[PDB]
């Protein structure tokens, strides 16, 4: 036991639901472009939403 | 102030010169025959001793020897040997 | 570290000396590994050797009576 | 220590733009030795790797020298570090090109680094690794660093689902891909070890032979070359920070198995049921998936080897880790379930369900308290006496009850019953058995700081009950009753020796009363526990003042235990044992004795008491075998009219020889024998040592 609490946590690690996370990685997909992809594509000659709405379809 | 070395080398090299004078030994040479005897001797007085035991024999005698050595050598040097050795035995007896 | 060390100019030397003309890579390090068998197997008997006689040296005695014990008889270092 | 280094790595950090002609070189240079010496461990390394890109002013040809060489790391390097090399790993682009560009050749070196050090990479929490693994495949595509990312995608995936097709894909497609000159060495290896982990995979075999190579180089591919001057300076500073932590021998020996994986290339809550473990080691791994199947026939019902059944008894401890323990748990209702049955004799036989369940009952305290607490009634022993002797001996004296502190009005009333069932009855001799064993458990209470006071109460109750006339006699009485007090003497005498028990001292003081019978009778063994509590009392009670009535009852035992055994002054005394002296005088007339000379002189001394009378006689003839004189003592008991008489008679020859050397008469002779009594090893030297100390004539010869 010792030993393990060593090794501990692997199950908390990834605790600390999927219906949940799949929303979280929508928004997280969502938020890395508006940020920063979209920033360096630099079309629509300005662009923040517009263009970002364009690449999550 | 070395406690001496129990070998057969003079007797060896007395056996090459008996045979021709010409040639020399090398030491390594010398190792060799010497661990060959050594071996030779151990396996024959085991095979002695044990077959002694087999037959509840107290004693270690001639014909102890002869079926050892028989045993061990094979026959065409067995020949020989028991040959050799009857007629060294029989000539010490008459001595 | 040194079984790599062991290096392959060697084994074609003995591998000329058996007899071959033709060489592989897979028996470089079967040769490395049978040799690490072999070795072991002698070492562990004459380490045992060296330790029952209670002396901290290893000695020819030692080495040729271990190969005698494993029947490979070595002549030519006494004993 | 390693808070210089710290400064070490953030000199470089701090200056920038200063330009220095020999100073920047001096700190590298400082870092060089500082590296191997204190072992960079990972917050450090954090920082310096994301220092080497963020600044420009080094050269690139020492960013990989300081890689090759100062990144001997010591510290646990967990995936924050390798996160932030994956941020410099890459390549610049559109998107990136803003971002400054690490330098290719940098980022070789540092895929060569953490190569050497995989084996202290954190065992990962299955959850961040298959981003991990899709992150470094992604950064396996780089020609650069492909050939140093290559053996280590070999590494970290060992599982038939990190073998995953769209990976497949990438690895083939880039040895298919031509402008790479060594994709088809590294495809090899990674097909190659792919293979060996979904099983034959058909699919795998038909690519790696399409982008087979002459395999001279995929031999070379196959060997990884790691610095042995690398490894052998991080097994030393490995050993140093962590001791007994990775090992030199391991971490020598961790690196030549991950490195012979690449070598074998070429050659070749989830629920686990506990009927199916048999690894401790494997039990280990599985105790976050542990799962017992509620059976109640096997799991107490078949240890340092290894196997199912060597965890037997395990199973019915780790349910109890696995779960909290209750009185509704299936093993704590099976041995109450067998025990009510077995009392009954509805079980087939009750001798072998005993020993297992007692050893189970015999820990869990909490669990035993309610065990004892339900079978010690009067109806429960109508059915057998043994039974009920039998888990009398297992779970009492193991018994400390700490729930509601108030058992005690219990005992008395249970122990008692047991005593009243003797009464009737006619003897059984099991009062006395049984209540040994309680004093045993009396001890433990003792021995516990809290509650002293509450276990002494009960064991004053006990000499009461056992000093009655049925149960505890001079004339007809057991030796279980004598044998069961004697043990409750030592455990006061025993509680004198203690000092950091501070608990009320009349309970260590014995009734006035009670001590007449113990004294009375004539049992030899019992008056040595006397002498001996008597000897340990006296050492207390010294800052008592000269008034009180536990010191007058002390010191009444002693002048009235030495006047009954050696001082043969007991009519001149006021009293003896609470009787008057005159008492005696009256049943002495009435007796008759043949030739009674000094009738008053035999009966009260050492060798007149029946107890002491004939081990008296014992003594004295090993003396005279010893000595060997002319003449033996023919008599059978030792007096004052035997032994002038015996004297007299051979007056003649008592000139000469006499008897054993050293005495005169009978009043040197009883010393003698005394002294004896007192040199030799035996239960009754403490009746000697007693009467030493309270002899004022003989204490004379004592120092001090």
């Amino acid at each position: 036991l010792q030993h393990q609490m060593t090794i501990m946590d692997s199950k908390k690690q990834d605790h600390a639901t999927r219906k949940a996370r799949n929303k979280e990685l929508w928004d997280s997909l969502a938020d890395f472009l508006k940020g920063y992809l979209v920033p360096n594509l630099d079309d629509n000659d300005e662009s923040i939403d517009s263009l970002t709405n364009e690449v999550m379809l | 102030s070395k406690a001496r070395k129990e070998t057969y080398s003079s007797y060896i090299y007395k056996v090459l010169k008996q045979t021709h004078p010409d040639t020399g030994i090398s030491q390594k040479s010398m190792s060799i025959l010497n661990s060959f005897v050594n071996d030779i001797f151990e396996r024959i007085a085991t095979e002695a001793s044990k077959l002694a035991a087999y037959n509840k024999k107290s004693t270690i005698s001639a014909r102890e020897i002869q079926t050892a050595v028989r045993l061990i050598l094979p026959g065409e040097l067995a020949k020989h040997a028991v040959s050799e050795g009857t007629r060294a035995v029989t000539k010490y007896s008459s001595s | 570290d040194n079984i790599q060390g062991i290096t392959k100019p060697a084994i074609r030397r003995l591998a000329r000396r058996g007899g071959v003309k033709r060489i592989s890579g897979l028996i470089y390090e079967e040769v490395r590994a049978v040799l690490k068998s072999f070795l072991e197997s002698v070492i562990r008997d004459s380490v045992t050797y060296t330790e029952h006689a209670k002396r901290k040296t290893v000695t020819s005695l030692d080495v040729v009576y271990a190969l005698k014990r494993q029947g490979r008889t070595l002549y030519g270092f006494g004993g | 220590m390693s808070l210089i280094l710290d400064d070490i790595i953030l000199s470089l950090t701090n200056a920038n733009e200063r330009t220095p002609p020999q100073a920047l070189k001096t700190t590298l240079s400082l870092l060089y030795e500082k590296s191997k010496q204190y072992g960079l461990s990972s917050p450090q390394l954090q920082a310096l790797v994301r220092l080497l890109c963020e600044t420009s002013i080094i050269d690139t040809v020492t960013k990989v020298y300081i890689v090759e060489n100062c990144f001997l790391p010591d510290g646990y390097l967990t995936k924050e570090l390798l996160l932030e090399i994956i941020n410099h790993l890459g390549t610049p682009t559109v998107f990136s090109r803003y971002r400054i560009q690490t330098p290719p050749v940098l980022q070789s070196a540092l895929c060569k680094w953490l190569v050497h050090v995989y084996f202290l990479f954190p065992v990962h929490s299955e959850r961040e690794h298959n981003i991990s693994s899709s992150i470094w495949l992604h950064l396996w595509q780089f020609s650069f660093l492909q050939k140093w990312i290559t053996p280590l995608v070999i590494w970290q995936a060992t599982t038939p689902v990190d073998v995953k097709p769209w990976k497949l894909s990438i690895i083939k497609r880039c040895a298919m891909h031509p402008g790479y000159r060594d994709a088809p060495g590294s495809a090899t290896l990674i097909l190659q070890r792919f293979q060996c982990l979904v099983g034959a995979s058909s699919q795998i075999t038909e690519s790696i032979i399409t982008i087979n190579c002459n395999r001279k180089t995929l031999k070379s591919h196959r060997n990884l070359k790691l610095d042995a001057h690398f490894l052998s300076i991080l097994k030393r500073i490995l050993s140093r920070a962590h001791p007994a932590n990775f090992p030199a021998d391991t971490v020598q020996n961790t690196i030549d198995m991950y490195l012979s994986e690449i070598h074998q290339l070429g050659a070749d809550d989830s629920t686990v049921s506990l009927w199916d473990v048999t690894s401790l080691e494997q039990l280990a791994q599985n105790w976050p998936q542990l799962h017992i199947p509620n059976d109640v026939d096997y799991m107490m019902k078949p240890r340092k080897v290894m196997s199912r059944d060597s965890l037997k008894h395990l199973y019915s401890s780790i349910i109890l880790i696995k779960n909290s323990r209750d009185e509704s748990s299936s093993p704590y209702e099976w041995c109450i379930w067998q025990l009510k049955r077995c009392f009954a004799h509805q079980i087939e036989t009750p001798q072998e369900v005993i020993p297992i369940i007692i050893s189970v009952s015999s820990m869990d305290n909490k669990l035993s308290s309610r065990i004892i607490q339900t079978f010690c009634n009067l109806k429960y022993l109508k059915l057998d006496e043994l039974t009920l002797k039998k888990v009398c001996g297992g779970i009492l004296p193991l018994w400390k009850p700490e729930l509601i502190s108030g058992t005690r009005e219990f005992f008395v009333k249970f122990m008692a019953s047991i005593f009243m069932w003797s009464t009737r009855d006619g003897n059984n001799c099991t009062f006395s058995e049984t209540c040994f064993y309680v004093l045993q458990m009396i001890t433990n209470w003792v021995l516990d700081d809290k509650l002293i006071a509450l276990g002494l109460t009960l064991l004053h109750d006990m000499q009461s009950l056992l000093t009655l006339d049925k149960i505890f006699n001079n004339a007809t009485s057991n030796r279980f009753s004598t044998m069961a007090f004697i043990s409750s003497l030592d455990i006061l005498t025993q509680l004198s020796k203690q000092t950091k028990s501070d608990y009320a001292i009349q309970y260590l003081i014995v009734g006035p009363d009670i001590m007449n019978k113990v004294f009375s009778s004539d049992d030899p063994l019992l008056l040595s526990a006397a002498c001996r509590y008597l000897v340990a009392t006296k050492n207390k009670l010294m800052q008592y003042p000269s008034t009180n009535k536990f010191v007058r009852m002390q010191n009444q035992y002693i002048m009235d235990l030495t006047n009954y055994l050696y001082r043969n002054k007991v009519l001149s005394s006021k009293s003896l044992f609470g009787v008057s002296p005159d008492f005696f005088k009256q049943i002495l007339e009435n007796l008759y004795i043949p030739t009674a000379d000094f009738k008053n002189a035999k009966f009260f001394t050492i060798t007149g008491i029946p107890a002491l009378s004939y081990i008296c006689i014992i003594i004295l003839r090993r003396l005279e075998t010893a000595e060997n004189t002319k003449i033996k003592f023919t008599s059978g008991i030792i007096n004052e009219e035997t032994f002038n008489n015996f004297f007299r008679v051979h007056h003649d020859e008592i000139g000469q020889h006499g008897w054993i050397k050293g005495v005169n008469n009978i009043h040197d002779l009883r010393v003698k024998i005394l002294m004896h009594l007192s040199n030799t090893a035996n239960p009754y030297r403490d009746i000697a040592a007693f009467l030493f100390t309270y002899l004022k004539s003989l204490s004379k010869y004592s120092v001090q």
